[PDB]
This record gives structure tokens, sequence and C-alpha cells, in this order.
């Protein structure tokens, strides 16, 4: 079970853990998320599912983008089992739901409105995308690293409990 | 067996 | 990787192996018409050893490399073999020369090799007393004498035989002489036909099971 | 009557492969148990019957003897 | 050894056999033919006395 | 020095028992190198897996000559317990039905017709022209190969091709081809057949 | 140059492509090399179909290479008519010490005329060692219909004769029937591979195809995983079977749950290879799937065990 | 088909009977191996040459007494 505290944090490390069945897209969000040379440390971390196996060393994780492909219900029914062994002080402001596929709308094994409602249902940001395509990628990157730098603390005004509250 | 699992 | 290497010359049987090295003529030379194909004669000496034989290959091949495909043959070669047993590849030393085959009726030779030697050492073991053989590693000659009738005697030869192709043919040879002190006692004809009648008993039983038999058949009979 | 007719030359040819099995089956058995007993069972008893051409000691005898030279040559 | 025993019992019988097998012409016959050197089945004194001197040294060392 | 002085008995393994082996994990991989006599140009590449219900995981035996391949499989029913005795007994195969393919790739302009073949050439059947004295009448060569495993043919039908019976000389021609196609290979003998039957004389009728 | 061959060839010549023009016409040996300069083959298409034929209609073209035509246009386009497999089975004993291609086609054509008295069995012994028999069928009522022959690739010593799976009719039985009755076998079976690539067929029924320092993935024990049992299934260069995998699953749902499974890929045993590491697939990926080419089989009938 | 039909009932009972008959002599028995070496009983065939090579033999034997007698002795040592 992952908790937000468990580890201490670094100087300029902002570690986030994409979360998504389909791996070859996590890692294409990964490499967007590092293409911008940015003033912070991005030690990004990849998962299928939140389980994570045991490895101590794990830096302190500052997000948890929960990237659901809404063409594939797998990847919600692999987001609601790993959405179970999340800390709830996790879900606070370091969560969102990425929601790869939308737009698309034709693929969608998934109604947009049920990750809304879990989306919702669990309080946290939802951001849509569409992971699959560079131009709407690097910039939900530079989105994905904005918020980063909210809930990591390294935006000096805004913490993570504080982002929730706007992203309401 | 007929690995049917 | 080499421990193995040795493990699969040990299962898939190179047969030992041993001592091989490899040189190396290169004839690529302008002697050949240059602008013409090419050739390599290579030359190995391996020497291996059976689970009692050895060999040695000092063998020559010719490697020739056409401008567009390859077709390697063999020039020269030499075997340090043994004498008998190598007599009948002996003509294989010669038929290689006018090596495959050399370990493919070596490889299949052995075979017969163990199949002559552990069938003696079962038949002067399991039975002794009476079967007597002449114990060598080339005489295919055991003893048998027979005492209610005073004067019998018989002897079977597990001859070998590779022909020109390299099949092993394992003559079975019966050689018969009963002395004059019992050979007019029986007077059948179960030595006339005992040169023929072996071939049928190889396939009455297996070929050691029938000179099993045989022996228990044509000498037991005093001791019941 | 093509069906038929096909049907008749698969039986045909089961008919064919059974007749060819059994009668490789029939020459193995006929040598096999006709001429092994009329030549084991009578040469088994014969040699009983015996025990109960004269160049082939000498030959044996010759490799012998050679084989003593060859066993000092190895 | 009984086995050196009966090298040197084969040491006086090597002897012995080596002057019969000369005045026995008739087995000169074998080894001398085409049909023998072939189909029949395919000085040695100082050899005797290697299967002497090299068997009872080595037999003892064994 | 083991590195060269026993490496090279897989390179020694490669040229000699026609048998080396790969030690490629999950099974060994046999590549059998086939040879008739002092020629050899082809390699057959038989792959097992090490797995005790002896699978042969993707052989390389010829598809294409398929009677190995079938003693790839066939022979399994008769020998595979040992894989000692097979490949000597798949060795066998491959260096006859390589050799019955080497038995052909010398002939190209001797023989007239195709030769008509099979896989491993199990019958070698060639209407050729050696015509020694010129009235022509050529033996349509069917060889016969009962078994896989010798390496020279076993029955032997040189037949003169749609004629009644001739001379002595060609019936003794007929009678010769038989006792040198069955005690010596084409190899031997169609490039001794251009030795004796010199100038290479053609047909007339045929 | 006659009735159902002319138009045959014609609709034949249509078929083959621009490109491989002068590849099929050069092979079935009708167009000699003086012939091929007479019809310009880059013109048209109408053009060339109407030339080559009446280079036919002076070449007096018959059926028997009529159809060796269509042969050798299917030679090059294999990859369609998808092909059932056929394997025959000798009983015990020697081989068939004579296949005479001669032999052979006497003894298909003698047995496929006894019943299917009005058929036109043309072969075409390929240089890969392989009979390429093309069967234009019609039974005693009807002339040989070639709009839709049956094509049997039957490899020459081979018990495994493939077969265009054009109708699957009443000579389906007699196809294998004639097939294992001129070849010198005894038993028939339909392996029940059928895919439309004949060069992966082949391969299947021969076994002769294997012959960031920043991205910190967590799930790198798995992946590396997956990636192996992913290569010791599908160990390299997978055949393209690009077949309707079928499987009739009769099984319960855990009386049965009858089901007809296809898997439908352009290139069937790698889309199975890639799956598993594109997450889609467990790391075990069902023997049932990967032991397509291992059992040599696709279109499985599985029941419960 | 009937023809052999004819012949797998007749050579079915035939080889019935006939396996009765392989019965009993097995019960006879009770109380390439071959077919390679199927010509080689000729040689076995193949007199004055007799009578002296026996002579000799028998003279030869008491040769053998010592010579076969070490050859049976150095062989043993090389098996053992």
């Amino acid at each position: 079970v992952l908790r937000p505290l468990d580890k201490l944090p670094g100087l300029n490390t902002a570690t986030i853990l994409l979360v998504g069945t389909e791996d070859a897209l996590l890692q294409q969000l990964a490499d967007s998320m590092l293409k911008e040379d940015c003033a912070s440390e991005l030690k990004v971390h990849l998962a299928k599912s939140l389980p994570l196996p045991s490895s101590v060393n794990r830096p302190r994780i500052d997000l948890i983008v929960f990237v659901v492909n809404l063409h594939s219900k797998y990847s919600l029914q692999n987001t609601e089992e790993s959405l179970r062994h999340v800390d709830a002080s996790f879900f606070l402001g370091k969560v969102c739901f990425l929601a790869t596929g939308a737009g698309r709308e034709s693929h969608c094994s998934i109604h947009r409105h049920t990750v809304v409602k879990l989306a919702h249902t669990y309080q946290s940001p939802l951001l849509y995308c569409d992971l699959e395509v560079e131009g709407f990628r690097a910039t939900m990157a530079q989105r994905l690293v904005r918020v980063l730098q909210i809930c990591a603390g390294h935006v000096p005004g805004v913490s993570a409990l504080n982002l929730l509250s706007l992203l309401r | 067996e007929f690995i049917i699992d | 990787h080499l421990e193995s290497e040795l493990s699969f010359l040990s299962t898939l049987t190179g047969i030992n192996i041993r001592n091989h090295s490899k040189q190396t003529e290169d004839l690529t030379s302008t002697e050949m018409t240059e602008k013409s194909i090419r050739k390599v004669l290579q030359r190995h000496r391996l020497s291996g050893n059976c689970h009692m034989v050895t060999f040695q290959l000092e063998f020559q091949i010719l490697e020739i490399q056409n401008k567009e495909r390859l077709s390697s043959a063999v020039t020269d070669l030499n075997i340090i073999m043994e004498p008998t047993e190598c007599s009948e590849l002996s003509e294989f030393v010669s038929r290689a020369e006018e090596l495959f085959m050399f370990f493919r009726s070596l490889h299949f030779f052995v075979e017969w090799f163990e199949y002559r030697k552990r069938t003696f050492k079962h038949l002067k073991e399991k039975y002794p007393d009476a079967v007597y053989l002449s114990e060598g590693p080339s005489s295919c000659s055991m003893g048998i004498r027979s005492a209610s009738r005073p004067g019998f005697e018989l002897v079977i030869v597990w001859r070998i035989q590779i022909d020109e192709d390299g099949k092993v043919f394992p003559k079975l040879d019966l050689l018969t002489k009963v002395p004059q002190r019992a050979l007019e006692l029986d007077k059948n004809r179960a030595i006339e036909t005992a040169p023929l009648s072996f071939r049928t008993l190889v396939g009455l039983l297996g070929i050691e099971a029938a000179l099993e038999s045989l022996i228990k058949s044509l000498c037991a009979e005093e001791n019941n | 009557k093509k069906r038929q007719r096909m049907i008749e030359v698969q039986d045909e040819l089961l008919r064919l492969e059974p007749q060819l099995k059994q009668l490789q089956t029939k020459y193995d058995e006929l040598k096999e148990r006709k001429s092994s007993l009329r030549n084991a069972a009578y040469f088994l008893s014969n040699l009983k019957q015996l025990y109960q051409y004269d160049s082939s000691s000498l030959p044996a005898l010759l490799f012998k003897a050679r084989t003593l030279l060859g066993a000092e040559s190895h | 050894d009984e086995f050196m025993m009966l090298l040197s019992k084969v040491e006086k019988l090597s002897e012995e056999i080596m002057e019969i097998m000369q005045n026995l012409s008739s087995i000169q016959a074998l080894e001398g033919s085409r049909e023998l050197e072939n189909l029949i089945g395919i000085f040695l004194k100082r050899e005797m006395q290697k299967t002497k001197e090299l068997m009872t040294k080595v037999n003892k060392q064994k | 020095e083991e590195k060269l002085e026993n490496v090279k008995a897989i390179l020694q393994a490669y040229h000699f028992t026609g048998l080396s082996g790969k030690l490629t994990s999950r099974g060994v991989c046999v590549c059998i190198s086939t040879a008739f006599e002092g020629n050899l140009l082809d390699s057959y590449f038989v792959d097992l897996v090490i797995q005790k219900p002896l699978r042969i995981h993707h052989h390389s035996v010829p598809v294409f000559i398929p009677l190995e391949e079938i003693a790839a499989k066939y022979l399994q029913t008769n020998i595979q317990h040992f894989l000692f005795s097979l490949c000597e007994y798949l060795n066998a195969y491959s260096g006859r039905k390589y050799q019955a393919d080497r038995l052909q790739s010398d002939f190209a302009a001797l023989l007239t017709g195709p030769l008509q073949r099979n896989p491993l050439c199990n019958l070698l059947s060639f209407t050729y022209k050696l015509d020694p004295g010129g009235q022509s009448f050529p033996f349509c060569a069917r060889l016969l190969y009962k078994d896989l495993t010798a390496t020279l043919p076993t029955d032997v039908t040189v037949t003169c091709q749609g004629v009644e019976v001739l001379s002595t000389s060609w019936e003794e021609q007929r009678a010769s081809h038989e006792t040198l196609f069955c005690t010596k290979p084409l190899h031997q003998v169609f490039a001794s057949f251009t030795r004796k039957g010199e100038k290479l004389d053609m047909s007339l009728v045929s | 140059m006659d009735e159902t061959v002319a138009e045959f060839i014609k609709r034949t010549i249509l078929k083959i492509p621009m490109n491989e023009l002068t590849t099929i016409l050069k092979a079935w040996d009708f167009l000699s090399e003086n012939q091929l300069q007479t019809v310009n083959f880059r013109q048209r298409k109408e053009s060339v179909v109407q030339h080559l034929i009446h280079l036919c209609e002076e070449k007096r073209a018959s059926i028997s290479d009529a159809a060796l035509l269509d042969i050798i246009y299917m030679q090059f386009h294999q990859h369609q008519k998808v092909w059932e497999v056929f394997q025959m089975s000798k009983g015990p004993g020697e081989d068939v010490d004579l296949f005479d291609m001669k032999q052979f086609k006497n003894s298909f054509k003698k047995i496929l005329q006894r019943a299917l008295k009005n058929v036109t069995v043309s072969f075409r012994e390929t240089e890969e060692n392989a009979v390429w028999i093309r069967i234009a069928w019609g039974t005693q009522y009807t002339k040989p219909n070639q709009y839709k022959p049956t094509y049997v690739v039957y490899y020459s010593q081979t018990p495994y004769a493939f077969t265009s799976s054009s109708m699957l009719r009443r000579n389906t039985p007699l196809l294998g029937q004639a097939l294992t009755i001129a070849s010198k076998h005894h038993q028939i079976v339909k392996m029940d591979l059928r895919s439309r690539y004949l060069d992966s067929l082949k391969a299947i029924v021969f076994k002769q195809y294997n012959q960031d320092s920043r991205i910190i993935h967590e799930n790198i024990v798995e992946k590396e995983r997956v990636q192996r049992i992913t290569q010791e299934t599908f160990g390299d260069y997978p055949q393209p079977q690009l077949e309707f995998a079928q499987y009739k699953l009769e099984t319960k749902f855990k009386e049965p749950l009858r089901c007809l499974i296809k898997f439908s890929s352009p290139h069937l045993l790698e889309a199975l290879k890639s799956l598993a590491p594109a997450g889609i697939a467990d790391a075990p990926l069902s023997p049932l799937l990967t032991c397509i080419p291992n059992k040599r089989m696709n279109y499985f009938k599985i029941r419960d065990k | 088909v009937e023809t052999t039909e004819l012949m797998t009932g007749n050579i079915q009972s035939l080889k019935n009977k006939i396996q009765i008959l392989a019965s009993e002599v097995e019960e006879e028995e009770e109380r390439k191996t071959l077919k390679a070496p199927t010509l080689q009983k000729e040689i076995l065939a193949l007199q004055n040459a007799l009578l002296k090579d026996l002579d000799i033999l028998h003279n030869s034997s008491q040769m053998k007494s010592m010579s076969t007698f070490i050859e049976e002795a150095y062989k043993k040592l090389d098996a053992s």
C-alpha cells in the first residue's frame, strides 16, 4: 500500500508514478514529460497495478496519475482494483486520473461518465487527453509536470492539499 | 492435461 | 560451455574427440588461374578414442569455393587406426581416399564391438565351467565340451563385416568340428545344418539370447 | 454410384492395406513358427540327442596362433 | 606370479612351438593364398622375450 | 588455450562425425552434416528439445526430400530412444539421400531427357544416352533404392528404351551397367562412363 | 483456342497483374522467346489479354496447358484460396520406393477419372520437389468446371498434401482418396490446418520455420518476466498463419457453454507474440494459443479436461 | 473388395488357427541379424589336407597349451 509521506523528499526531485495497463503509452507519456528541460528533477515512475511489488529505496512518490485507457475496460478494472491499494491520505492532492483515448469516442469501451464518476467519487482531478498523439501528449506532459511541482511542493505557495481545492 | 485451466 | 561440449560428445557420442588440431595450407594463389574458382586445402589432426579403440584423423580436405558457391571435398586423409578390426575398414581408408562413413562405420562398428565383448563377458561369466573362450580382442572362439556323449565340441564365431557402404554386417559363424570320440555316436543331422540352423536360431531368440540358449541346450545335458 | 464408387475404393484402399498387413503377418508367422521349431526344436533336441568340415577347427587354431603374435605386438 | 610362472612356462612353451611350426609344412599353406590372406580371418623370440620382460615387469608393476 | 584447443572441437565436430550439435538451451541442435565419399556439400539441421518424452522441436531434415523427414519421425517409431542409435540411423539416411542428390548433380549433358527423380532420389530414373558403338538404343536407368541406408542402389534396371533384343554388344552393355550400378555409384560411374564410353557418342534413332 | 479454354485463358490472364506478366508467361512455355517480342507487354491490359490469347489461337491452346497457366498463376498467388492440409499415413512397412512422377500422374488421373470421369487434372512438378496438382472438377453429367478448380499441392514423398479448400464437395473424400491411392499410402486425414498462406503451412506441417535513467519502471521485474515467457513460447521468426484459428470451445463456465472463437489477423502468430508485452495478455499465454505451430493445428475443437 | 474379403476372412481365420499353431510352436520352443548373413553359410562348407592339418593340429594343440594359454592370459590382463 502506497503512502504519500512514507519516504523523505529529495531537493528538486518530483517523483510521479504513472498507472496504466498499457505500458508503451505510459512510456511515451514519460518520454514527453521529460522532453522539456524543466527546473525539477523528474524521476518518473511507471507501473501497471498499485500493489507495486515491495522494493525499498523507492523515493517519496509525489503523484500517482491513473492513466485509464478509455478504449479498454481493463484499464478501469485494473485501476479500480489498484485504487484499493492507495492510502486514503494519498487521494487528496497527489492523485490524477488521466483518461487516454478520450476524444476518439469511437473506441471507448468506457463511457467517459464512468471515469468521471470514478474520479469524482475518489475526489481527485481528472485530466482528459489522447496519449497516442504527441500533439496532445507534449501538452498533457506539461500539465502533469506542473501538477507535479504543486504536489511535490516545488511551487512555494500551493500544496497538494491546496491543489484539489482548485480542481474541484 | 488438455490445459483448460 | 566446454564441459557441456564434452557432455554433448558423451551423449551425442562423437566418441571421445580428444586431441583435435586444425592446420591450414592456404592455396588461394595465382597458379589456379586466379580469375577462376578458388580452393583451400585444409588439414586436421584429430586424435580420438573409442571405449577401447583410438583413431587419429590426419585429414586434409580440399575446400573449393567457386565464385558463387562452395563445394567442399577431401583430397588426403590418414587414420592412425587398428588391425583386423579395421582391415575391412582398411578398404574404407582407401575408399575415403578414392571419413564421415568412417565415423558412421566406427560409430556403429564399436556397437558391434560392444555387442561382441559384453556378450562374450556375459556367456563366460554367467555360465563358465565348460564355456571356455579364446579371450582376445579379435578371437571369437568359444570352447564347448559335453560329457555324456564323450567327444562333442562346438565353436561359434561372432564375426565382423563392414561393406563398402559402411553398414556393419555382423556375421554369426558357427565353425563346427566334433572330435572323432563321439563323432559317430549321435548319428543325427544336427551338426550338418548347424551353420545353417544357427541363422534361424538368432531369429528364434535374440542374437545374444540365441547363443546363450544354444550353450544351455547343447552342453548342459550331462548336468541334467 | 460415384459416391458408392468412392466408398468402395475407400473400402478397397482399406482392404488393400489390411490385406498387405495380414499377408506380411502371414509370411512372418509362417517363417517364424513353421521353421523355427522344425529347426530349433529339431536341432536343440537333436543337439540333446547328440550330446545327451575338418578345416573349421584348423582355421580356428590358425587364427588363435596368429593371435599369439598379435598379442605379442599388442 | 602365477601369470609370470605361466609366462615362464610360456617362455619354455614359446621355443617348443616355434620348432614345430617350421617342421609342419602343411600348415604353411595358410596365410599364403589370396582366398586365405583375405577370407580366412585375414621371428618373435625377441617379441616373446619382450612378451616376458615387458609382461613380468609390467604385470608386477600393475 | 582451452578457448582454442577445445573450442576447435566444435569446429572439428563440424567437419567430422557428420553429427555436430549446437549447444542451444532447451534442446541441442544437431547440425548433421551429410556426406558422400570424399566430396561433401550440404548439412541438415535436426533440432530437438531436452525434455524426456522426446520431442523434435523444429527440424531441418529435408522437407522437400522427406523420407529422411519421414525417417526423422517414423524412425522415432523404430529407434529414437537411443539418440546414439538415431544419429547413426539418421546420419545414415542423410548421408545416403544426399549422396543420391549428389549422384545427380554431376550429370548435365551426357543425359538427353530430364533426370526424373524422387525426393531422396529414391528412383534415379533418367533417360540418358550412352552409345558405345553407334547403334543407338539407350538404357532408361531406373535405380530402385529399396533401402535408404545403402548408398549404392539395390535394384538396378537399365532397360532398353522400347526396343527388342539387340546384338550381344548391347546385351552385355546392359549386363555391365547392372553390375557397375549396383556396386559403384554414378559419380564414379557416369564420370567413368564418359571415360570408358569415349567421345560421348550420340544417338541416331533415339 | 476452344470453348471454356480460350476464354478461360483470357480469365486467367487478366487475373495475373501487369508486373509479373513475363514471369508467368515465360514459365508455361507456350510463348517462346520469339513470341515475347511480338506482344508489347507494357501497353495495356485488354491489349495484352487480346494479343496473347491470339498468340495461343495460332498456338492452338488446349485445356491441358491452359490449366498449367492457372497453376503458374497460383504459384505466385498461393496467398489466396485458403488451403486445407491433408496428412497421409502408411501403416507398418517400407516407404514408397516408387513415387515415379509419371507413375503418380498416372495413378492419380486414372483413379480420379475412374469416378469423376470428366476432370482436367494438370500437374506441374515444381523445383522444390512438390507436385502442384490442379483439378478442375465436374461429374459425368457435366463438363469439367475450370471456374472453381481445386489445386492440390502434394509434396512429392511427404505424407502431407496441401489442398485448396474451394467448395468441399463430395469430391473432397475422393480428392483425399485419389491422393492416398496414387501415392502409395492407405489413410488420408485432413489435418484440419487451414491457412491462406501456403508458404506458412509448408513451414508448419514440416516444422521448417525455426530451422532513460529517469523513467524508473517499477514493474521491471514483471516486464522482464513477461518478455522471457514470450521468448520461450514464440522463439524467433514466427510464420504468418493469418488464418481464422478457430477454437470451437465446449466447456462449462467456471452444462457446457458453446463458443466458436476465431482469432483473425493478417499475421496471427506475430500478433499473439506482441500481446502479453502489450498488456493485453498474461505472460503464460495459454498453450492453446502458443501451440498452434507446435501442434501443427489452428482449427481447434477443444473440450474440457 | 470381395476377393480381398475372401482374403481378409481366409487369412484372418487361417492366422487365427496359425497363432494357435504359433502358441504350439512356442510350446515347442518351451523346452537383419540373419537376413544380412543369409549367404555366409557357404563359407562353412569350403581329405589329405584335412588329415594332415588335424594331425598337425594335435601337435599344435600341445603348442596351443602354451601359446593359446598365454594369449588367453595376456588378453585377460589386457581385458582387466
